[PDB]
């Protein structure tokens, strides 16, 4: 529920939930794209502060 | 639209300079611009469009590897377990598809791709069919003789280019006549007119006498070395391992007839037929020949060999600019 | 010859044929200041064998297109404004365009 | 779960499981299309599928994966397989492929495979270190083949004669010349039960090409082995697609060191498939047929030899006389001197109702010293001396007769004495 | 690096050498493209390539040398050959021709051939100097091929019963008339063991057709 939960990983846990197909996955990577962020990261600061 | 492909691929212009496959991958690289241009992002994308009948059926190229900089073409090799892929390069799947092959911006770029496609194809083609006559001499009106170079036309679409370095002050110049010369570099992965005909080699009088002298291309006679600055002078030196023949007294004809008409070939050049020896020493003193040498030297470590003339035909030892010595150094 | 509303416009700019689709009408949308094309009407000025090879071919190839005249209508000298529907009518017979 | 389960399932049990899973009325379409709707509803809530089947390279690039109950047709049941897969593991037309599979994401329709399990029955690793086929160096027949039961029922002794009339080993190739209505069906019926009950451990398959398909269902659920046919019913695309499929099978096979033997009837009709299905080259034989259109069914029947590396392949197919076409006559006598054992049927003994009504006297198989020993060979050839100055049916009178009273062949030659 | 080793190598030492250079699995592929492939490699590596075979004329002018153990079959083995030798050294028809070849450059696929050591065995300069074929003046047998070697084993009789029956010579017409099932097939072997093992000085050749 919170994109900088989504940021710091991979999609190869993505497709492992059913009903993830191409429109999804696409959709959630090339909207990432626009934001310039990648999917899959690095960061210990987290989550300040929530 | 599929009946319009069809058409357009089996009414094609040059059935023979641009093959049905090349047609193929002509319309499927012009399909691959077109949905570049759809999308915003910047995707790749083969077409593979049913070669012989059916409409087109697109894909999408992901690009694994382990980066994720444009993720539209981008899959990492631990998230491609999926799908069966195992691979490191090539994960060209079928993700993409119902493209529009004939709007108003993909009918242009498609157009604009197959003018480049088949420009490319008559440069291939023009180019390695032409290029077998490399080492024999080429003919061909001009083009068109431009300051860098001059373009040339050889037939049925067919061109050459002779550089401008090659050419002479005095050699003369302009759309209409057609100058011959040898085939000497072929790039055919250049931009544009990649068949370079030169005619300062010295090579190329020997061809020359392979079109006149009946004694060279049997073997019987062996042309070693021509000696050429163009315009200057331009001898050679030829050798006979037979027993029964000369190698100036067949060669030049009867007083001056064959080696005086591929002179005014050549630009009537000065052409004198020479004899080389086994040894350097007598070569040099035939190169500068009529004349007289007072000290013939050869020097290894130099790389050079002494020449000194005696005093009574300088007029045939130096000429202009030592020509009668620059062949012998060149 | 019959006139056709062919996108096949010579002696003009690739820029001022943008406001065109391909089959020679302008998108639905698309606004106009001055004199511009906004429907791709020719006319065959000439005789007969225009075959369907050499339609193609002048579309990719060739020289200019040889008996058009540019009958084409442009908007008036002076009147802007921007286009917000197109309607045509076909006469039995004649196959509908892709805009039709 | 494995397709093959469902695969020698009835239709009736397909249609009670599609019931069972309360979806739309399934015995209304195609056993094709069945197994396809139930394997992806049990695969959109069940384990990973499995499957297996033989591969077929499109031009494409890609591979389909067919199996032999439906006589590897297209359809829904095909596993579509990417050519990475024929760039890592390197496949290849005609591979035994079994792995696991899912369903097709959106928009596609045919099952992905996912990880081979086993090549040909073997390991991919060890599927990269084999030999090639025509690589191979063939040889002679080596080892020859049981056909003897030793019970001597009814039928049983047909086998035995050939036993003494044309032995067989692995490597041979046989050719069978017989006109119609004499008696091969069950010829090839109860040879290819004597071969799988003496030797399990060759796998075993039969060729019926334009065959009626009575004989094809009885005969796919009475022998052993991948029993695959092609009905009359279907163009010579599909004909010379099994042609295709399971000779690239067999290929692979021997290439995995085991020993194939092909049964097919006939080889006539299989080649005048090839000769409608090839196009014309301009050169005409008497009859219709195409000088290029003996090419590849020469092909198949020369793929069988006796490889000296491992494995071996032994093909017998029948061919058809006497039954007044043109085609018949051009192609047995372009493969007369191919085949290098000979079984003729002739039909003047089988109008008197004694069976198998064998020529023995026209028959025989060349290099047929390496099969039996020197007295075995001997009493063949005592025997053969006997018998050829007989007539036809007399001959197999005599044969049968004393065949009928002694039990063991040996023993028949030893009382022949 | 001559062609004719790597062709007397059976595939398994091609597959071995090929794994010892440490390339894509060559065993998959053909003899013909695996020794292509092995070349290509070796040659990027490795000296003047060599080879041998028989040549045949195309109606493009230039020529392809192919081996024998393809039996002269197309295919990535065969050496490219300019019809610049066919006009040098005049090149023909079924000339035996031995010399250095070179891996192909930009776009080409076969094997360009480099200098002729050796044509039919026998010097370029002595190539020209020849006779035609059919210009020759033919002549009756005049040396008798002795086909018994004197030892008189099982099969070895079958050769001496012709030396009673039709003597051979060389230039003689021999044809065989038999049908099926007769036994010609060791005959001819037999026959071919004889004149092997009697005259190893002349060129013996044999013919399988279908
Ligand atoms: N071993 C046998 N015992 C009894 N009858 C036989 C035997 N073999 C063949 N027959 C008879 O021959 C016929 C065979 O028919 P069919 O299989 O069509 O012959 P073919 O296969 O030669 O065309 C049957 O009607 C059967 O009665
Ligand atoms: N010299 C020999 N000694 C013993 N047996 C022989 C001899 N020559 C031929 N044979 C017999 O004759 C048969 C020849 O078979 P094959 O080569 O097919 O004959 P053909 O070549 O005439 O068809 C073999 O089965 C072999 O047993
Ligand atoms: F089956 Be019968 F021999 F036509
Ligand atoms: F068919 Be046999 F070899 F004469
Ligand atoms: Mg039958
Ligand atoms: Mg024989």
């Amino acid at each position: 529920h919170y994109i900088g939960d989504l940021v710091q990983r991979t999609e190869v846990e993505l497709l492992k939930t059913p009903n993830l197909g191409k429109k999804s996955l696409t959709e959630i990577k090339d909207v990432l794209a626009s934001r310039g962020l990648s999917l899959g990261m690095r960061l210990e600061n987290w989550p300040p502060a929530s | 639209m599929n009946k319009e492909i069809l058409a357009v691929v089996e009414a094609v212009s040059n059935e023979k300079a641009l093959p049905r496959e090349k047609i193929f991958e002509a319309l499927e690289s012009a399909l691959a611009t077109a949905t570049k241009k759809k999308y915003e992002q910047e995707i790749d994308v083969r077409v593979q469009i049913d070669r012989k009948s059916g409409d087109f059926d697109t894909f999408r190229r992901w690009l694994v590897v382990d980066e994720v900089t444009q993720p539209t073409k981008e899959i990492t090799l631990e998230a491609a377990r999926y799908e069966d892929e195992s691979l490191n390069l090539g994960d060209y799947v079928e993700d993409q598809i119902e493209s529009v092959t004939f709007d108003r911006i993909t009918t242009q770029t498609a157009k604009q791709v197959i003018v480049q496609k088949v420009r490319e194809a008559e440069r291939a083609m023009v180019v390695d069919q032409f290029r077998e006559h490399e080492g024999e001499i080429i003919t061909g009106v001009v083009k068109k003789v431009n300051r860098d170079n001059i373009s040339l036309d050889l037939g049925n679409n067919a061109e050459a280019v002779i550089l401008r370095e090659d050419m002479l002050p005095r050699e003369n110049f302009r759309p209409g006549d057609r100058v011959r010369g040898v085939l000497y570099s072929v790039r055919p992965e250049a931009r544009g007119a990649q068949l370079f005909v030169t005619r300062s080699k010295p090579e190329m009088l020997i061809e020359l006498f392979r079109i006149e002298v009946p004694e060279i291309g049997e073997e019987v006679i062996e042309i070693k070395a021509a000696a050429r600055d163009p315009g200057s002078r331009a001898k050679i030196a030829v050798k006979t391992n037979d027993k029964r023949i000369d190698p100036v007294g067949a060669c030049v004809g009867m007083r001056g007839a064959r080696v005086q008409a591929v002179s005014t070939e050549l630009g009537g050049e000065r052409i004198d037929i020479v004899l080389w020896d086994d040894n350097p020493a007598q070569f040099v003193i035939n190169a500068m020949a009529p004349a007289d040498v007072a000290s013939i030297v050869v020097d290894e470590d130099k790389h050079t060999m002494d020449i000194a003339v005696e005093a009574g035909n300088l007029a045939q030892a130096i000429g202009r600019n030592g020509q009668n010595v620059r062949l012998a150094s060149q | 010859g019959p006139e056709e509303i062919t996108a096949d416009i010579p002696n003009v700019g690739e820029a001022a044929l943008s406001k065109l689709d391909e089959s020679g009408i302008v998108y639905i949308g698309a606004e106009v200041t001055g004199g511009d094309i906004l429907v791709g009407k020719v006319t065959p000025k000439g005789e007969t064998q225009l075959t369907p090879e050499e339609k193609l071919l002048r579309a990719i190839f060739g020289e200019k297109a040889s008996d058009v005249k540019d009958s084409s209508l442009r908007v008036p000298n002076g009147v802007s404004g921007t286009v917000i529907d197109v309607q045509v009518f076909t006469r039995d017979g004649v196959e509908k365009d892709k805009r039709a | 779960m494995n397709l093959t389960e469902l695969k020698n399932t009835p239709v009736s049990e397909l249609i009670t499981l599609g019931e069972n899973m309360g979806l739309e009325n399934l015995a209304r379409m195609r056993k094709q299309d069945i197994i396809f709707a139930i394997l992806k509803q049990h695969a959109k809530s069940g384990e990973d599928i499995f499957g297996d089947g033989v591969l077929e390279i499109l031009q494409d690039g890609f591979g389909f994966l067919r199996s032999a109950d439906s006589s590897y047709l297209a359809g829904p049941d095909d596993i579509y397989v990417s050519p990475s897969q024929i760039r890592r593991f390197n496949l290849r037309t005609g591979d035994t492929i079994s792995g696991k599979i899912r369903p097709p994401k959106e928009g596609e329709r045919y099952f992905a495979l996912l990880k081979v399990n086993e090549v040909n029955f073997d390991k991919p690793e060890n599927a990269r270190n084999k030999i090639l086929f025509e690589n191979l160096t063939p040889l002679h027949a080596n080892s020859r083949l049981r056909m003897e039961r030793g019970n001597g029922s009814t039928e049983d002794l047909t086998a035995r004669v050939l036993d003494l009339a044309s032995p067989i080993g692995r490597g041979q190739r046989g050719l069978i010349v017989a006109p119609p209505k004499a008696g091969k069906t069950m010829l090839l019926q109860n040879i290819a039960q004597s071969i799988a009950y003496n030797h399990p451990d060759c796998v075993l398959m039969v060729l019926l090409i334009d065959e009626r398909p009575e004989e094809v269902t009885e005969m796919q659920r009475l022998v052993k082995g991948e029993v695959v046919a092609s009905t009359f019913d279907e163009p010579a695309s599909r004909h010379v697609q099994v042609a295709e499929m399971v000779i690239e099978k067999a290929k692979r096979l021997v290439e995995h060191k085991k020993d194939v033997i092909i049964l097919l009837d006939s080889i006539t009709r299989l080649a005048r498939a090839y000769n409608t299905v090839v196009p014309a080259s301009g050169k005409v034989l008497t009859g219709g047929v195409d000088a290029n259109a003996l090419h590849r069914p020469k092909r198949f029947f020369g793929a069988a030899r006796n490889v000296e590396e491992g494995g071996s392949l032994t093909i017998i197919a029948t061919a058809l006389i006497d039954t007044g076409s043109k085609m018949d006559e051009v192609i047995y006598e372009e493969f007369k001197g191919t085949g290098n054992m000979e079984l003729h049927l002739s039909r003047k003994i089988a109008e008197k109702r004694v069976f198998p009504a064998i020529d023995y006297n026209r028959s025989g198989t060349r290099k047929e010293e390496l099969l039996t020993t020197q007295e075995e060979l001997q009493k063949m050839w005592i025997l053969r001396k006997i018998i050829h100055p007989m007539g036809e049916i007399d001959a197999m009178e005599f044969l049968i007769n004393k065949l009928a009273m002694t039990k063991t062949n040996d023993d028949f030659f030893e009382m022949m004495k």
